[PDB]
């Protein structure tokens, strides 16, 4: 507990920020697989 | 982090590349990563903001995806192309936001789409993707994979995100009603996929909306198939199986879950009187290939002939027109089956609508054709009780 | 593992009879296509991963995560063994000159051997009478009738002061209780101590699984019920085997990684220790369980359907079938047959056709037309590293003679080797099991060269 | 043809009166073949509006110039017969579509064939008729 | 011991002969041997 590498937080707004990209990476990745279903 | 997108786009080319390759040790060692990375990307951590405590995920896209197109196209994606990156995709879509309203509305959408459709179609915008899902697939490939069962966890974790918006929904439910004939194949290895169609299907218009695609003979198709093999089976070999039975037992419970509601029930007894009667009879033939599971089978196709059995008086007269229907195609040396066919009939006694349809001259016949009396003493007793009923 | 003898009569006829150039090719392509289909099989069974794992690692000697248990796998050919009478007691009770006994189980019992100690001069046994019968009750007493439910074994008559007599049985008996009576000239009716002599029983024995048989119909209800409870029983132990997969999976995992621990038979990995007992400990137990219930269980069904048939005979004589009908029909022709899905046998099988394809070699045309179909890469790509050591062996040993007088074949062979060592040591640096799995085929080129 | 939609309309009945919701109303149609939008949905239901047969039979039948002259008349706020880039715009921002002015302008100078920079309601006819 | 495909000679000329030939080999293998180790 004395080393000192081993030590080496986030606001409000910018978590909603985070949960909103989250959200569209999510919706983005769900057309993607999507895409791959279609038929041919 | 925000070179996300090169990272996603290294683990969707790992797992296309080796996801139709049956081998276990690629399965378990390549294709369940790639299915956790993506199955961990399409269902993200519950958000811990305080505003966004209650509210799902559906909930907090700021862009609102298109009912019938697909934007994103993977197969320019995995190329690296600028035409089709992240950015590009969003930019296509709409922020999250009386009669005349209404309809201004409708028809600015209209011809909005007619308008950029002319555009795809002459100039250079990039034309959308049709939502029509084919039927073969690599979804059916690792939905009933039996190398590894995390697999097919995962991958039931990522159709069952797949539908959120109904418009998606309906492909979905239709292409998992596809895969229904892969419960014979693969009998165990579908406990999953089975809790996963269970689930999308729990509320009754969905239901119906099957019913209307014509579900009910599929499934009835496919239980009359299964019993025939099963048939087959006890008559020629001797082998014990501890997995006999969950196919047909599955699909039995699926068509009585798509019976137990009252529509359903009241327009499609007409239709499937025939084929449980059928399936009943064969069951109880089962001598020595009885397990547990064709038990529980056997009672609940009893029960739902029960339910089925009680309305008005044209109904009763076609469950009487099919019952000597299938009385006629078993053969005069069998006195098991027949028996039953008439006790039913006179517990049910109706006296002189055969009479109308002309079933009189199969028991004719039936009495023609007895020519041994110790072995033949039920069906006597039950034809004599029903002709001095009738 | 039952065709030895016809896979061994099959290469000697095809080596001493000569045929025309089709016959052979045909042949060839038979036993080719054959092996083919068996390492398809092999490479791609859902147990593949975690036998050739534990393969390395553990000795076992059956493969214990099948989902259908294999009749041939589970029957193995059992010897007879000398078993005293008293050890398989269960209770007994003696007459004047009766003595009833009755066993833990059923027995296939093959001869008595009877030794006569501390015999006295005023009365001995002149004849011996043997009953036995297969049907299990719970007092002695009640089976003690005698007319009606014995069958007759053997009767022996004995010189005047015989010690030991062998009691010879034509055929083996199945037999659950077992009588003995003293018919010419005792014994007390409570204890059943005798002051004229003592005698002691032997038997040529082995374990036997039968079922009482049916005559009635309370008889076939009360066999119908005891299935379906074999049946529930089955399904439970079948469960709670197929339960371990998960973790057995998550310790080759484990495995696979081989990162050092720190801390002679403890200082082994721990987790090859837990691979040890999961496997060979647990799964092992619950596989035999599962084989005995099922056995029982294809022995009730055998005798029903007997009944069955006897009954559906009886009530039709109130058709001529050929010798082969007859066996095709009846339930002789029931229990030799395994299961689709069985690792041991497609093993077995691959060393059926390895063993025929080395008779198939020796003869040259045989060799170029058997070059000729591209068994070459399928042995070197499928069976080299697959199989106990003698099967290894055995296939590098049909690789060499393959090429034996084949230029093109060794030019072949010369580059599947070279081609492997190169694209293995290129990635040698960054992983030394590239550099480290490379035995076999260095293995086939010393014993390719190793013959001029 | 009939005989679908009414088959359609009965299996979709829950209490048997003839009668259905209009919660299940897009499903009776998506069961067909046909595919509605949530906005042809509300114009559907405030059109008619529970419905019965005669109404369903009627919303089936219509499954027009004077729709494309509403439209240009949406589409014309201010009613002087030309579509200007900036109703064009707003059109789009009420949608809630994003786009660009370049977009936009390249949108409506591929849909002039005389070069006046301008939308008629010969041209937007024409436009809506090519196949 | 039974079975028959187990069961599956050479004159003294054709020895002399496999004798002589494995001379050469080794003399032609030494050669080629001392043949990579020249100056360069
Ligand atoms: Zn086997």
């Amino acid at each position: 507990s004395q080393f000192l590498l081993t030590r080496l937080k986030m606001s409000e707004t910018e978590r909603q920020s985070m949960e909103s990209e989250r959200a569209d990476r999510s919706l983005f990745v769900q057309e993607l697989l999507l895409s791959t279903l279609v038929r041919e | 982090d925000s070179c996300w997108e090169l990272r996603l786009r290294c683990a969707l080319s790992l797992f296309l590349m080796a996801v139709n390759i049956k081998t276990p040790v690629v399965v378990e060692n390549i294709t369940l990563m790639c299915l956790r990375i993506l199955q961990k990307l399409i269902k993200p951590p519950a958000p811990t903001s305080k505003k966004n405590k209650d509210v799902p995920v559906e909930a907090l896209t700021t862009v609102k995806p298109y009912c019938n197109e697909i934007h994103a196209q993977a197969q320019l994606w995995l190329k690296r192309d600028p035409k089709a990156s992240y950015d590009a995709w969003k930019k296509c879509l709409p922020i999250r936001g009386s009669k005349s309203e209404l309809r201004h509305l409708y028809l600015t959408e209209k011809y909005v789409w007619r308008w950029k459709q002319f555009l795809s179609r002459r100039g250079k915008r990039t034309s959308p993707l049709d939502l029509k899902l084919g039927h073969n697939n690599w979804l059916r490939q690792v939905l009933f994979t039996p190398a590894t069962q995390a697999a097919r966890q995962a991958a039931c974790t990522i159709v069952e995100a797949l539908a959120t918006i109904p418009s998606r929904k309906q492909q979905v439910l239709d292409l998992l009603t596809s895969y229904l004939d892969e419960l014979s194949i693969a009998g165990e290895c579908a406990a999953e996929y089975l809790a996963l169609y269970q689930k999308l299907i729990t509320s009754a218009h969905w239901k119906v909306y099957l019913a209307a695609r014509g579900v009910l003979p599929y499934v009835g198709n496919l239980i009359t198939k299964e019993i025939a093999r099963l048939l087959a089976l006890e008559e020629a070999t001797l082998s014990t199986d501890l997995q006999q039975g969950y196919a047909l037992k599955s699909l039995t419970g699926l068509l009585s879950s798509f019976v137990e509601v009252e529509s359903i029930k009241r327009h499609f007894k007409s239709r499937l009187v025939g084929t449980v009667l059928n399936g009943y009879l064969c069951l109880r033939k089962l001598v020595v290939q009885r397990t547990k599971l064709i038990d529980e089978t056997q009672d609940m196709l009893l029960e739902m002939l029960e339910d089925m059995t009680t309305g008005t008086e044209s109904e009763t007269k076609a469950f009487m027109a099919v019952c000597i229907e299938t009385a006629k195609r078993y053969n005069l040396d069998d006195y098991r089956t027949p028996v039953f066919i008439f006790e039913r009939l006179c517990s049910i006694i109706m006296a002189g609508v055969m009479a109308q349809c002309g079933g009189l001259e199969c028991m004719l016949n039936r009495l023609a054709g007895i020519r041994d009396f110790k072995q033949g003493r039920h069906l006597l007793t039950v034809l004599l009780k029903l002709f001095s009923y009738c | 593992r039952k065709a030895a003898q016809f896979v061994d009569l099959l290469g000697y006829f095809s080596l001493k009879t000569p045929q025309t150039e089709k016959k052979l090719k045909e042949y060839s392509q038979k036993a080719v296509e054959i092996l083919r289909t068996q390492n398809h099989i092999l490479t791609n069974h859902p147990n593949s991963n975690i036998y050739n794992t534990l393969s390395g690692l553990v000795e076992f000697d059956g493969y214990y995560l099948e989902s259908d248990p294999c009749l041939v796998c589970n029957n193995p050919e059992v010897p007879f063994c000398y078993i005293k009478l008293s050890s398989i007691k269960v209770d007994t009770r003696y007459t004047t000159t009766q003595q009833v006994v009755k066993l833990i189980g059923s027995h296939t019992i093959s001869k008595v051997t009877v030794k006569i100690g501390d015999l006295k001069r005023t009365k001995m046994v002149r004849t011996i009478n043997l009953y036995y019968n297969n049907r299990t009750v719970q007092a002695i007493v009640e089976l003690k009738n005698k007319p009606a439910r014995w069958h007759k074994a053997k009767k022996v008559q004995l010189t005047p002061g015989q010690t030991e007599v062998k009691i010879d049985l034509p055929l083996p008996i199945v037999a659950s209780n077992l009588m003995i009576e003293f018919a010419d000239f005792f014994l007390c009716n409570a204890c059943g101590f005798c002051k004229y002599a003592r005698f002691d029983f032997m038997l040529y024995a082995k374990p036997c699984c039968a079922v009482d048989p049916i005559e009635n119909e309370e008889d076939r209800k009360k066999a119908v019920s005891n299935i379906n409870t074999l049946l529930d029983k089955a399904d439970r132990v079948y469960h709670q085997l197929m339960g371990h997969r998960p973790q057995l999976e998550n310790l080759l995992c484990k495995v696979n990684e081989a990162a050092p621990e720190k801390p002679t038979s403890a200082s082994v990995n721990r987790y090859i220790l837990q691979l040890a007992q999961e496997y060979c400990g647990d799964c092992k137990n619950s596989f035999d369980e599962l084989s005995k219930i099922i056995q029982k269980v294809f022995a009730s069904r055998k005798e029903l359907l007997e009944y069955d048939l006897q009954q559906r005979e009886a009530a039709t004589k109130s058709p001529t079938f050929t010798a082969s009908q007859y066996r095709a029909l009846s339930v002789l022709g029931c229990g030799h047959t395994s299961s689709t899905k069985c690792y041991g046998c497609a093993s077995a099988v691959t060393e059926h056709c390895i063993t025929l394809l080395r008779a198939l070699a020796t003869n040259p045309a045989l060799r170029h037309i058997l070059v000729s179909q591209g068994l070459i890469r399928e042995l070197f790509d499928y069976n080299l590293r697959r199989g106990a050591a003698a099967m290894r062996e055995e296939v590098r040993q049909l690789m060499c003679l393959l090429t034996r007088d084949n230029p093109e074949a060794t030019q072949q062979m010369n580059d599947l080797i070279i081609g492997k060592v190169s694209t293995a040591l290129k990635g040698h640096w960054a992983n030394p099991d590239l550099a480290s799995s490379l035995q076999y085929e260095m293995l086939l080129l010393t014993d390719s060269i190793s013959k001029e | 043809q009939i005989a679908e939609f009414k088959e359609a309309f009965s299996l979709f009945d829950k209490d048997g009166d003839g009668t259905i919701t209009t919660k299940e109303l897009g499903t009776v149609m998506r069961s067909l073949g046909q595919n509605p939008t949530e906005a042809e949905l509300q114009d559907m239901i405030n059109e008619v509006d529970t419905i019965d047969f005669p109404e369903f039979l009627t919303m089936m039948a219509r499954k027009s110039e004077e729709e494309i002259r509403e439209a240009f008349r949406v589409f014309d706020k201010d009613g002087n017969g030309y579509i200007s880039a900036a109703e064009l715009r707003h059109v789009m921002t009420n949608l809630g579509e994003k786009l660009t002015d370049e977009e936009v302008d390249e949108m409506i100078r591929e849909a002039d064939i005389d070069g006046d920079g301008q939308v008629n309601y010969e041209e937007f006819v024409q436009m809506m008729t090519a196949k």
